[PDB]
């Protein structure tokens, strides 16, 4: 919904594709198939799981043992304790709550980002030789068959044509 | 014939959260927030704690005839204690400094105990036989700690004693002792003769010399006088010198000893079993590499920052539909 | 960010006053300022709630600071400054960042939506209408009332030169 | 006939700030510091505050005759104490921990002061009436503390006394007392006839032997002698025992008290008002739900982290031209 | 890589160009020559700075003297203070992890919107007059000299052609 | 025909991280984190440190002969010893509340040492040329503190002594004392006549009285005895009586001394120079505006937050290509 893309002018998702995050639905006479494209969904997996592994890797911790025991003439340095545990609780809950609100906006529009440039990606390939449905989807001005998709997915896609 | 863009999706329902929208279903998803336990008190670094079952430190250290069964443990991580352990000074009193104590006893990497004074050939001018209390019973029969030496008079004498023990261990010596405060001056020349007395102990580092309050204290335990326990660390190589004129406690078993400082002390019912753990709680042991956890505030090694958070689910992939 | 807001289109309309993004139609009928509803209403829904959880996840708990100590305690009088000074920094310091980066992320996100409008309707009808750069539209066919309509509708589904 | 596409644009003056860009104005904006509080003292949990006005902790729970008006309220949520109370301790001496007191009485749940020893019949071999001074004065003519009773010798004779109190409250019970210590010898037979004297108090965890300092301190309050103040709790079915041969300032008034630990004490000018509020500050209280406050770092409930930042202002419109 | 310009449909970057990040490289009759866009780059440059300049212009610390002394009989407020040392080393040393993790992110996006922004501002400046290769270079379809380009790289470009 | 669109390139290898990737080299790039020191101890606010050198704050105030050549600078920001300075008390003994006063100490905006009990005129009744010791050795020959006096019998003779100073300074003065506790009974008549003594020390908040705690004690520096170090402050206007027929170590130099509170103490072997800084380690000096840094988590003044990260990188630049 930052880019316009998922849950944008493409409304839906596809339960038919499952090899991928990202993809295509050719539709020729050799027949309909769901492919997703490997690149992309590949190494969107490389960068969200090094996401993860930053918001965990990066915290390391000190070997301490929390938790003092005072006696009944103690009680202001036990409230002292108590405010310092009480204090890294408030930091700690607010600080992992935000950072879990603010890191799934961008990974969603991290997703949004990949779908939309995925488009642009293909749109600009073949301008005319296909038009623009608004759906995400393309219709093609000429026979395009298997090996005529797969030059199109394959980022090699040749213009002498109509 | 076409092509058509797209996106993934699945029967996946994980729901997360962002900054603009709440409860979004997405395609993947994972835990930030650990709240799994095993229930169990675990070793920490590699070696078990110490568990004190039916007594507390004070009982403990001091001998109290319930904590007679094991705990030879030569080291231990930190310290378990059951909320309904009660086994400690039979004889009312106040131990000083205790609570500093036990955070000295919490984690130790080396502790044997030796019989610092030996009760035979120690004492030969005071009586170390008569000093038991129906205070400290083993088997309805009177007794008193393990550790100290409640000596009174040899028949109408006690002459001016005077101890010393130098520390040839390697390591540190915990010395506990005692101070009994009769409750009526008859008891006390009952038990030294003298009615003026003091004890006076003394090291490189510690020295005081106390004077006994002889009153009449409520009865506790069926006792209206009262023991203050003492203790102190002897560097190697030091001494420390015993001397008293009544009243003492005196060591019996002292404790060589190396702490590695930086430890704590639990106080639950959980089950102690033979298990690996990089972080306990008083619940049980977290076995998780997750940054955050809501599991227990108090914490004891390497652990995740203890969080209110109730579910912190991160997500991984896209928007499902 | 997205190019749009102070972008290609360089001022706003203090006409408009039913929502942040809008249209503003000229044909015979006459010409009127029209905010659209849908985009408008749904920023409207997602800025409140960004609001209400940068507030409603701070739950803190019932302490007294401020502790009370002699002139013999002034080490661990000093050590409880410590603690009220370190969470002054701490707490200073990330709601000041809070602010800078959440202040960013939202005039993006005004733009992302204003973008995301002109594209909408640019992507409705393709050759029906030219660009004119300055995120205007000039039809190449009579468009009526309800005309319009049809456009800010989404439902501008019969082509028509 | 054309169709164009473009955002919102007001009167608004609201600036923010981001991380590219300074002061840029805004069509909408909220703020997230709180800055305004409505400088009364009002109720915390739903309690009021305990307001000692004239008198500060000391004058109050000991009775100086200035905080005669005070005290009656059976609990409250924390303590008020003003920049110019000084009616405390009005004969000179030391108040043994004290902090650790105000502490304790900086909430309470139940709080009702009961007649421990009643003067009347308690101490039928002392005189319970010649125990005033010119330090502690009630209209020009001297007095004492309301809640202490100061012995003195009944005529040539101070017989060893010896009361005790057993707690048959459903609760703590708050005992003062008081040690005096002459300036000189002479006023210390005139006072306790015997020259060696001790007093012991004595429960089921206190215990304490003191005894009488004499010597010329400066005056304070024209006094070169001293009294120091004590106090402890005594646990439901417990007992404390008083015994003396001189010297000993008796409890008269003691107090049945249950504390919900977790408050603090106020020090301000800030009138108290029937108000409620979740979060007290010196200054006033905050009514807010905002995340910060920039009022003041030293607060009491559950409030906003107080921050330096002048104001944090967080744009929800769009930039406006 | 959020914007699909910067290592997107424009693979690489310009080593000769060195007046600003972003420009342009015209190949007409007169020449060909590498030159920096003044004015956006003058404006990112503006704006990064002013990043910069607040996450170090905002940390406003107080002074006091950490670290303090205790005796044998006081290891217990001695760990209490241990304790309140190591709680703001966890609690900076993540946040400042990663803030830069974020900020890090975020800069390089922020260079490929201007970049994207850059290509658009021009791609429809001159809409017919020229072709789309796909590899952010235009191709002109009359003779744009000096004067030509000085007019696109300007803002102020006219079109009455062919 | 044509135009190319591109961006900047050079043949920089500056790294940096980001959430999604790792190692990205980019045009450029500066430092967040400070990551170097001068090693020099330098001035703090204006003012330069209180450097000790061979001894410790104790043998500094006190006056141990060693320190003999250290004490005049009026002020100080915050106070170096070295960790192989150990010339402090000289004299076995308890330094009571000494890191307190060591905290007291830090810093300190006026510091005059003045003659409080002039030696020759003040002690008429008693030997003040005998106090001296092989444990504090001056030249081979015995000597003392500098700044206490060790008053002995004359001839057979020790009469009750008390004395007294009244602060007319405009300022705090910090007064220190010494109570000595004698092996056996007879260096206790041999020293102070009387066998049973006691001292006392009282100001307006000050009162305390001394009992002598006769006794041997392992040998510390060819001592079986102790001497026990005291401290207080008086207030302007305010004056403190000494009191004792025995075993008290009088004050003989006082310091009028004003405090500003807020610094610390720095144990390092780094030399200290001439030089400005604002921030301060036990290791060097910080001249940075940069809002963290790795050298030291111990630090004086206004710092950077100390953080674990070995590099902070972050990115100003584009990629490189
Ligand atoms: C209550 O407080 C007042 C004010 O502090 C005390 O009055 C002071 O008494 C001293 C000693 O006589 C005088 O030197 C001051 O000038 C007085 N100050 C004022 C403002 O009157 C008074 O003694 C206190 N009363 C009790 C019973 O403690
Ligand atoms: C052990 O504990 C029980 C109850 O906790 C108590 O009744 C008993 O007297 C204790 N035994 C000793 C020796 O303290
Ligand atoms: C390349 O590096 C050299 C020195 O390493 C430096 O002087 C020069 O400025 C660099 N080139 C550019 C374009 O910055
Ligand atoms: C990569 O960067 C990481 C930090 O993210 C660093 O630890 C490592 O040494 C670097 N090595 C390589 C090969 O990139
Ligand atoms: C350091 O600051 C002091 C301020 O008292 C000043 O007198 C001195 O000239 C400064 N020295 C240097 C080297 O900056
Ligand atoms: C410290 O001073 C004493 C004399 O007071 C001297 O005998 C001793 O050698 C000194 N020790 C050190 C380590 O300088």
């Amino acid at each position: 919904g930052l880019f316009g893309a998922i849950a944008g002018f493409i409304e839906g998702g596809w339960t038919g594709m499952v090899d991928g995050w990202y993809g295509y639905h050719h539709q020729n006479e050799q027949g309909s198939g769901y492919a997703a494209d490997l690149k992309s969904t590949q190494n969107a997996i490389d960068e969200i799981t090094n996401k993860v592994n930053s918001v965990i890797e990066k915290m390391n911790t000190q070997f301490t043992a929390v938790g003092k025991e005072f006696n009944h003439l103690e009680k202001r340095i036990e409230n002292l304790n108590k405010k310092v545990d009480d204090g890294f609780l408030d930091i700690w809950t607010y600080n992992a709550e935000l950072l879990v609100l603010l890191e799934n906006e961008r990974t969603l529009d991290y997703h949004d980002s990949n779908v939309k440039n995925l488009y642009e990606k293909v749109r600009s390939q073949l301008k005319n030789n296909a038009k623009e449905i608004g759906n995400g989807c393309f219709e093609f001005y000429h026979k395009c068959d298997n090996t005529c998709m797969e030059s199109v997915k394959n980022g090699t896609y040749d213009y002498p044509k109509y | 014939d076409t092509l058509c863009i797209g996106y993934h999706a699945n029967n996946s329902t994980d729901t997360v959260d962002t900054v603009l929208e709440k409860n979004v279903t997405v395609t993947h998803s994972v835990n930030l927030l650990e709240d799994k336990h095993n229930g169990k008190l675990c070793k920490l670094r590699g070696v078990a704690p110490l568990h004190l079952g039916k007594c507390n430190i004070a009982g403990w250290i001091l001998g109290n005839p319930e904590c007679e069964s094991l705990s030879t443990a030569s080291s231990w991580s930190y310290i378990v204690e059951t909320p309904s352990s009660d086994n400690g000074t039979c004889y009312p009193g106040d131990f000083i400094d205790y609570e500093e104590l036990r955070e000295q006893l919490s984690s130790v990497s080396s502790f044997e105990r030796f019989e610092i004074f030996p009760k035979t050939s120690s004492w030969p001018n005071h009586d170390s036989n008569k000093g038991v209390t129906a205070a400290c019973p083993h088997a309805g029969a009177k007794s008193f700690y393990k550790n100290l030496i409640w000596l009174v008079k040899k028949g109408n004498s006690y002459p001016k004693l005077s101890k010393s023990y130098i520390n040839d261990k390697g390591k540190e010596v915990l010395v506990l002792w005692g101070i009994h405060h009769p409750s009526t001056s008859a008891d006390q020349q009952s038990l030294y003769q003298n009615a003026d007395t003091y004890v006076f102990v003394g090291s490189s580092r510690y020295s005081k010399k106390f004077k006994p309050e002889i009153a009449i204290r409520p009865k506790v335990r069926d006792q209206e006088g009262r023991m203050n326990y003492y203790w102190t660390l002897v560097e190697p190589g030091d001494k420390i010198t015993f001397e008293a004129t009544g009243n003492l406690v005196v060591p019996r078993y002292a404790f060589a000893m190396e702490r590695n400082a930086g430890s704590g002390i639990i106080i639950s019912d959980t089950p102690v079993h033979d298990c690996n753990t990089t972080c306990q709680t008083p619940k049980g042991a977290i076995n998780t590499s997750l940054p955050f956890q809501n599991i227990h505030p108090i914490t004891i090694g390497k652990c995740p920052k203890y969080v209110k958070s109730t579910k912190l689910r991160l997500a991984t992939g896209l928007r499902n539909i």
